[PDB]
RNA sequence: CAGAUUGAGAGCUCUUUCUUGAUUUUGUGGGUGGUGGUGCAUGGCCGUUCUUAGUUGGUGGAGUGAUUUGUCUGCUUAAUUGCGAUAACGAACGAGACCUUAACCUACUAAAUAGUGCUGCUAGCAUUUGCUGGUAUAGUCACUUCUUAGAGGGACUAUCGAUUUCAAGUCGAUGGAAGUUUGAGGCAAUAACAGGUCUGUGAUGCCCUUAGACGUUCUGGGCCGCACGCGCGCUACACUGACGGAGCCAGCGAGUAUAAGCCUUGGCCGAGAGGUCUGGGAAAUCUUGUGAAACUCCGUCGUGCUGGGGAUAGAGCAUUGUAAUUGUUGCUCUUCAACGAGGAAUUCCUAGUAAGCGCAAGUCAUCAGCUUGCGUUGAUUACGUCCCUGCCCUUUGUACACACCG
């Protein structure tokens, strides 16, 4: 069983339940203060554990691909602005929860600064990624 | 125009021995880059010279084209006291290729 | 519409008058004859003066055709 | 080992497929088909499957990649590179007379499983917002 | 300073001299037994300019749509750079442009 | 009509 | 249209599309008063409606009066399809689509 | 040129000045002290 | 004194900082690929610079 | 100096625009036609077609060599890199170029317009065209502007052939 | 220089004596420069009649003639485009042909700036040899299908049924990638308009001005100014929806050096906007798979001027630029107005079309509710007519021909 054999979205419905209840994810203090993105005019209403699903989409995203960068990350989760009268456009997402969600997750493994940019996913990353989807499936 | 003796002297030989001379047009640039003068000056020196039929002026995509003229390397023979060896550059008599 | 044109309809029409022996029923083999028996600047006017051809050449053996 | 490589195309989007002799693996982008995230459309990939029964996918194994294109129009390039695939593999593993067996089901159901849809977009012209629409006139 | 890979960039407006002289050097590096790679055509640029018909400002909206293609093809050629050079100067073109990059 | 008109 | 046959499904128990096309035979006017007005005169003529236009018709009446009855309603606009495909199935005078296909065949009665 | 004469004549001498101008220009045709010494050598 | 006030005012990242190559005007300038040339320049010029109408 | 691909292509487009304008401007008077830069290793060089290559190349080539010292000075060419040529245009007859700027000639020196337009008629069927139509516009003593076309032989208009013939 | 003066560290001017040296000061002529006037003096260009389908000569017939027929009753077509009738016969321009672009090619030609399978090397999960990856500019591999583009091929309404003067054609199927001129454009006739531009031109004739300039330059303001009428548009009036998370797919393009600073990833700061340090890219190589938005899933909201809508305004934080006041623009909090689907009228549109939805390029130091294109999702309804409206043709009337603005 691998990641790309789960569906995305109940996985990391999953993965998001074990980094909340191992608990060693260091959440920074404003995740009950800020909003994501510059375009939303709200903030997330999953106050307790936004940042744990965000952070679980990012490692997941991570896994898919390769080097890609915090930059990146802000584009991804980004969307459409409401200007009030102007035309919408899409804005980018906060740099700092994006940067701050892959630094939480450096010292808690899966990631690691890649060679040429970005980050990659851990050695260990794709073994307990791996055991989440198998956590997923037996129902 | 008011040009000192000094700086109108290198504006007439470079029109003499070269005797084509290319001036843009802007009248602030504080260089011509091949007259160590103002580029003013040389367009208002040239602009003399063929008031005074000694050399044509031509303009074309806002830059001069001056051509000297057979009456001009006769005037600059003596204004300039030079030797009446004169053949600037473009008389040198290089021939054409057919 | 598919109205032909003058320049198609009479230099096809002086093929038949021309070469009706060695013309035929199939596009195909028109075709590839008018290539060389006709100077033709453009493809697609060759294959024209072809399907026009074949359609006189198909009404011939049913009876007499005007122009030829 | 007996492999064919065919490609399925709509508007934009453009799927690969590859079609080699083994256990029967149907996947895309390397994730199970089971779980194409165009989920009201998931049926219109599981045509090329039911139409002609699962059986026939025993020895094969198929494995797209879709770019280019749209959430859509991706489905409907996928859809087509594997029903063009299978064909593809009988007219050069098996004999032509199956292979011809299998083209009048798919084709006898809709011609866009085989035939590649022909549709582009009209350029847009000037003195409208659109290829046919203008600007409102006023008098 | 012997053998060398070496890479000829060519960029043209127009096709027909560009093929000839890639096919002329393609044709000599045929009789000369030198491995050759290309040519490889890279995608063509198409550069527009969508100007205004009128002068002025008046009339109709109309538009002119100008166009300037520039087609680049790169051929690796496996040969000393004493060689590569005299082909070059053997197929020489005033449309088509040659730069040699080692 | 205009016509420059000085002041100083 | 994948939640309105579930909604259909649990009422009346029958099949889903069965209720679909009954709706919509029973919803095209079969006769219409078409205008041949000369020129800004009324002279109203009763004609004939022909099948294609008898079926398409019927279709643009059962979404236009569905789209109307979920604006600013609680109801959603599945099971407010489901609400109007039900009742003009059956023929019901209550349902929109069909006070339209009645008045527009009452007319042309008014019009021979 | 808008007299019925000047037609006449633009017609007539346009077409002998070309006569005469294409056929004499077409056989023809056929054929078959320096100043850098000066300063510088300031000895 | 009347050197550092005549022409004193910066014209750089201005629409007075160009000007056409042909009529040099200041408006309906053209940057693209470093034309620098006005709207109405370029038509009377763009056969000569190798600019065709095809579509 | 380091000059993108796209940049460069239209650069030297537009070298050859100005250029060929500045040839207009000077050798209006001996016919000049156009003209072809055919770049070269090391050389420029540079082919003029012109009705007269004496008027160009004139006074043991003074203007020639005085008109090549100009495109010296002006685009900062090395002295040796750019060579220009006089090339006699073979057919005059079927250079429009020459022919407008003979009929300039003419006009200014107050030759009717009459025998001023069937002079290139003629010329030009002569020289083996298959047709030709000049059109001249403006005002002659008389304030109100007219325009008169003088067609001769045969003329397409529409289509990409009239960019080729 | 210094002081006065000045908005000014303008010797502009005034006190002040220094400096330069026949370049130059005054008068005459003559110039020159004008986003000054005249598009009702003009060139060139463009728009329009009109992209509708119209225009023209040779021979022959008619007429004293100017002229006419040819250029037409009918059918057909997008078409003066064809069949046909025929004092006409045989032709040209325009239309059509032509050119560009989009869709097809497992058939050629190759691609380390494109991609793939294997193979080296390598990770995770079940251990069956399997499934997902990373790496690979020496694996000194194999291949051209996807990608790119050059030489070609392919559609000509092909075959078969109906109708028709059995003609031009039209409508259906089958095959087909494509059967509406295959889709879309580019070019586009004979003349012409007092149509618009001398505010694009060192394109111009003439008139005006030309030293207290209507030239040019500096400083500041204005082109944004607000009791009002109108046009091109953007947000919206909600539940087929707003938010909050999650899923996550394009194409057209552009990009720099001793500059006067381009596209900018990646790392590190910041809630954001943005800052900083390095690196890649003059480019199928890097930004970039531009991970765009609508869209889809799971939740909160629950018919409420409500979490729709976001004007107006207060306070604060950044960017560009010499300079942001009359807020350039962006971000944060608060303030939360009309609008509850719009009268008489009127616009655009027939298939990847309309409608949404974003993205790029132009303008651009900064600013896109604008244009030019591109792609994503993707329909309803005709495929007909002259009833309205406009244009074309024929007949007809005319005291018009500067042609009814007569
Ligand atoms: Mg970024
Ligand atoms: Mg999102
Ligand atoms: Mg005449
Ligand atoms: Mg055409
Ligand atoms: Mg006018
Ligand atoms: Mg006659
Ligand atoms: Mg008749
Ligand atoms: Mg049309
Ligand atoms: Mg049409
Ligand atoms: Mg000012
Ligand atoms: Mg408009
Ligand atoms: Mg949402
Ligand atoms: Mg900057
Ligand atoms: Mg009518
Ligand atoms: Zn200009």
């Amino acid at each position: 069983v691998s990641v790309r054999d789960v569906p995305a979205q109940d996985f990391i419905n999953a993965y998001a339940q074990f980094l909340q209840r191992q608990g060693k994810l260091e959440v920074p203090g404003y995740v009950d203060i800020v909003k994501t993105s510059a375009g939303n005019d709200l903030p997330p209403q999953e106050a307790e554990t936004w940042f744990y699903k965000r952070a679980a989409s990012i490692a997941r995203h991570i896994y898919l691909r390769k080097q890609v960068g915090v930059g990146a990350l802000n584009k991804l989760y980004g969307g459409a602005k409401n200007r009030g009268f102007r035309p919408h456009k899409h804005v980018d997402a906060s740099g700092s929860i994006n940067r701050k969600c892959v630094q939480a997750l450096q010292k808690i493994g899966v990631l690691e600064i890649s060679p040429k940019g970005g980050r990659r996913i851990s050695e260990n990353g794709q073994r307990d990624l791996d055991r989440i989807a198998a956590q997923t499936l037996e129902e | 125009m008011l040009i000192p003796k000094e700086d109108r002297k290198k504006i007439h030989q470079y029109l003499f021995q070269e005797g084509v001379v290319v001036a843009k047009k802007d009248f602030n640039q504080p260089k011509h880059d091949e007259i160590d003068t103002r580029n003013l000056f040389v367009i208002k020196a040239l602009q003399s010279l063929t008031s005074k039929g000694y050399v044509k002026t031509q303009f074309s995509w806002q830059y001069y084209y001056y051509t000297l003229t057979d009456e001009g390397v006769e005037f600059l023979r003596t204004e300039l006291n030079i030797p009446e060896g004169i053949l600037p550059l473009t008389r040198l008599k290089n021939a054409p290729a057919e | 519409g598919r109205v032909r044109t003058k320049t198609v309809k009479r230099a096809s029409k002086v093929l038949i008058e021309r070469f009706y022996p060695k013309l035929t029923l199939d596009f195909e083999t028109n075709k590839r004859l008018t290539s060389e028996i006709a100077v033709i600047q453009s493809k697609r006017l060759r294959n024209k003066i072809a399907g026009y051809t074949t359609h006189l050449m198909k009404r011939i053996q049913k009876g007499p055709v005007r122009g030829i | 080992t007996q492999s064919v490589q065919t490609f399925g195309k709509k508007k934009t989007a453009t799927a690969v497929a590859h079609v080699k002799a083994g256990k029967g693996l149907i996947k895309i982008n390397g994730s199970p088909i089971t779980l194409v995230q165009p989920e009201i459309l998931r049926f219109k990939v599981y045509e090329p499957l039911t139409l002609v029964g699962l059986d026939k996918f025993q020895g094969i194994d198929i494995r797209v990649k879709v770019t280019g294109g749209g959430h859509v129009s991706q489905v409907y390039a996928i859809r087509q590179a594997i029903a063009k695939g299978l064909v593809a593999y009988h007219q050069k593993y098996v004999d032509e007379a199956s292979k011809n067996e299998l083209k009048k089901i798919f084709a006898s159901y809709d011609k866009t499983l085989l035939v590649a849809d022909s549709r582009r977009m009209e350029p847009k012209k000037f003195g409208g917002r659109g290829a046919r629409a203008r600007f409102q006139k006023s008098y | 300073q012997q053998i060398h890979k070496i890479r000829i960039t060519l960029t043209s407006t127009k096709v027909k001299q560009l093929e000839n002289v890639s096919a002329n050097i393609i044709r000599n590096a045929a009789q000369y037994n030198i491995v050759k790679k290309g040519p490889v055509r890279m995608p063509t640029k198409v550069l527009k300019i969508t100007t205004r018909k009128t002068p002025n400002g008046e009339g109709s909206k109309t538009w002119d749509a100008y166009e300037m293609r520039i087609h680049k093809r790169v051929i690796d050629l496996q040969a000393p750079a004493s060689t590569v050079k005299r082909i070059t100067q053997i197929t020489i073109e005033p449309g088509v442009d040659v730069e040699v990059t080692i | 009509r205009k016509k420059k008109v000085y002041t100083t | 249209v994948k939640h309105a046959l579930e909604i259909i499904h649990v009422l009346t128990e029958q099949n889903p599309i069965q209720v679909v096309v009954d709706a919509i035979v029973n919803s095209g006017a079969r006769e219409d008063s078409t205008r041949i007005g000369s020129s800004g005169t009324v002279r109203r003529q009763a004609v004939d409606v022909s099948p294609l236009r008898r079926v398409n018709q019927a279709i643009a009446l059962l979404t236009i009066g569905a789209r109307e009855a979920s604006f600013r309603n609680i109801k959603t606009i599945a099971e407010c399809l489901a609400e109007e495909l039900i009742n003009a199935a059956k023929g019901s005078s209550t349902s929109y689509a069909i006070k339209k296909k009645d008045e527009l065949e009452r007319v042309a009665k008014s019009n021979r | 040129g808008q007299s019925d004469k000047r037609e006449l004549e633009g017609e007539v001498e346009g077409t002998e000045d070309a006569e005469a101008e294409l056929e004499a220009e077409a056989e023809e045709n056929d054929e078959s002290y320096l100043a850098e010494l000066e300063l510088s050598k300031q000895e | 004194a009347h050197e550092n006030v005549w022409f004193s005012h910066p014209r750089n990242f201005g629409k007075g900082s160009r000007q056409c190559r042909h009529c040099s005007s200041h408006s309906g300038l053209i940057r693209k690929y470093g034309l620098d040339l006005c709207r109405q320049c370029f038509r009377e010029k763009a056969a000569d610079i190798g600019f065709n109408k095809y579509r | 100096a380091i000059l993108s691909k796209k940049k460069k292509l239209v650069a030297d487009g537009v070298f050859y625009a100005e250029l060929n304008e500045f040839f207009t401007r000077e050798l209006a008077e001996q016919g000049y036609a156009g003209v072809e830069v055919r770049k070269t290793p090391s050389k420029l060089e540079v082919i003029v077609k012109a009705s007269n290559t004496q008027g160009v190349l004139g006074e043991q080539g003074r203007r020639i060599h005085e008109l090549t010292s100009l495109i010296v000075k002006r685009f900062k060419l090395s002295p040796e890199g750019i060579a220009i040529y006089a090339e006699r245009v073979e057919e005059r007859g079927l250079s429009a170029a020459v022919q407008a700027e003979a009929l300039k000639a003419k006009l200014l020196s107050g030759l009717p317009i009459r025998r001023a337009a069937y002079g290139v008629l003629r010329f030009a069927m002569g020289a083996g065209a298959k047709g030709v139509e000049v059109v001249i516009s403006g005002k002659l003593r008389a304030a109100r502007a007219k325009s008169q076309k003088y067609a001769d032989g045969f003329m397409i208009h529409s289509g990409q052939p009239t960019r080729d013939f």
